[PDB]
C-alpha cells in the first residue's frame, strides 16, 4: 500500500496526555518511515524491544499501538519492560514480553512555562503496581497510614497525584520529555 | 540491569596513553548503547564518550581528538583509549551501559547519550591521574 501512516498527529499532537492518564491511538493498513518518527534531535532517544524500527515502515497488514504523554527526563528510562519506580509502578507499564520502540525527546520549548506548567501530572502512591498497559485515572485520597481516609486530605491521607510543575528553567533531569510507545 | 566489571585506571605522565575497559553481562551486547563517564572531586560528573548499537560515537568536546570508544561486540567489552592525557583528564571514570534482554536497538541524540538519562547500570569506577 502507499497511503501514509497519521504518526504526525501522535507526535505532533499540540498537548500531550499526562503519564497517569495516557493517550492510545491506534494505526493500521498504512506505510511509514521510521526515519521520520525519530529525528535524532540531540536530547532524544529511540530504543526497539524484539523488533528491528525498520518493521516500522510497513503496516500495510499491522496493527500498531501509539501510547503518548509527558514525563520528566529522569524518568524516560522507566519506559522500557522491567523497570521500576514511579512511573513504571503506578503510571504506565509495559509487559516483560513488549514488543516495540519508544521514542522520547526533550519537550522543554513545549510544556515548559516561566509559572509552571500545571496541567501534566503522575500518580505517587497507588496500593499496587500496574498490570501491563493498564491505566487507572481515579483520584481518591490514598490511605498511607492506619487511619482511615474519608475522601478527605490529611496526615497520612494523600491526594494521589503530584504535579510535574515544568519550568523551563528545571534541570537536565527535570524537564519534560514526550513519549511515544509503539507495540505491536 | 547489567553488571559492569570495570578496569585499566592508572596514572602516567602527562601527554602519555592509558586504555580502560569495561566487561558487561547479558546476551543483547550488542544492542546496548554505552557511554563513558568521569567526575573530578569537587565537580560534577561529566560526559566523556558513547557509541550507540549502530556504532556511531559521540564525544564531548575537551576530549575529540585524544580519546575513542569503541567496543568488541563479540566480547562483551567497551574500550575508552586515552591518548595526549592532560591533568585536567584527571578524574574518577564510569562505564554506563543501556541494556535489557529483549533490547533489539539503541540511540539516541548527542546531548541525551552524554548524559546519565539514558543509562540504568554503571559500572563501579576506576581513577586515572595525569602528573605534570
Ligand atoms: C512533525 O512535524 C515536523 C515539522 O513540521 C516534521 O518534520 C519536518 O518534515 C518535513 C518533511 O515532511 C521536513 O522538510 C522538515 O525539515 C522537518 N522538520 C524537522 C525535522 O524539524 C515531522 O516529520 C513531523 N512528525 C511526524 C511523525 O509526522
Amino acid at each position: 500500500c502507499t497511503n501514509l501512516c497519521p504518526f504526525g498527529e501522535v507526535f505532533n499532537a499540540t498537548r500531550f496526555a499526562s503519564v497517569y492518564a495516557w493517550n492510545r491511538k491506534r494505526i493500521s493498513n498504512c506505510v511509514a518511515d521510521y526515519s521520520v518518527l525519530y529525528n535524532s534531535a540531540s536530547f532524544s532517544t529511540f530504543k526497539c524491544y524484539g523488533v528491528s524500527p525498520t518493521k516500522l515502515n510497513d503496516l500495510c497488514f499491522t496493527n500498531v499501538y501509539a501510547d503518548s504523554f509527558v514525563i520528566r527526563g529522569d524518568e524516560v528510562r522507566q519506559i522500557a519492560p522491567g523497570q521500576t519506580g514511579k512511573i513504571a509502578d503506578y503510571n504506565y507499564k509495559l509487559p516483560d514480553d513488549f514488543t516495540g520502540c519508544v521514542i522520547a525527546w526533550n519537550s522543554n520549548n513545549l510544556d515548559s512555562k516561566v509559572g509552571g506548567n500545571y496541567n501534566y501530572l503522575y500518580r505517587l502512591f497507588r496500593k499496587s503496581n500496574l498490570k501491563p498497559f493498564e491505566r487507572d485515572i481515579s483520584t481518591e485520597i490514598y490511605q498511607a497510614g492506619s487511619t482511615p481516609c474519608n475522601g478527605v486530605e490529611g496526615f497520612n491521607c494523600y491526594f494521589p497525584l503530584q504535579s510535574y510543575g515544568f519550568q523551563p528553567t528545571n534541570g537536565v533531569g527535570y524537564q519534560p520529555y514526550r513519549v511515544v510507545v509503539l507495540s505491536f | 540491569q547489567v553488571q559492569l566489571q570495570e578496569s585499566g585506571g592508572g596514572s602516567v605522565q602527562a601527554g602519555g596513553s592509558l586504555r580502560l575497559s569495561c566487561a558487561a553481562s547479558g546476551y543483547t551486547f550488542s544492542s546496548y548503547c554505552l557511554g563513558w563517564f568521569r567526575q573530578a572531586p569537587g565537580k560534577e560528573r561529566e560526559g566523556v564518550a558513547a557509541i550507540d548499537s549502530d556504532g556511531s560515537t559521540s564525544y564531548a568536546d575537551s576530549v575529540k581528538g585524544r580519546f575513542t570508544i569503541s567496543r568488541d561486540n563479540a566480547k562483551n567489552t567497551l574500550y575508552l583509549q586515552m591518548n595526549s592525557l592532560k591533568p585536567e583528564d584527571t578524574a574518577m571514570y564510569y562505564c554506563a551501559a543501556e541494556g535489557g534482554p529483549s533490547l533489539s536497538y539503541c540511540t539516541g541524540g548527542y546531548g541525551f547519550l552524554l548524559s546519565g538519562l539514558m543509562y540504568n547500570s554503571w559500572g563501579q569506577g576506576t581513577q586515572v591521574t595525569v602528573s605534570s
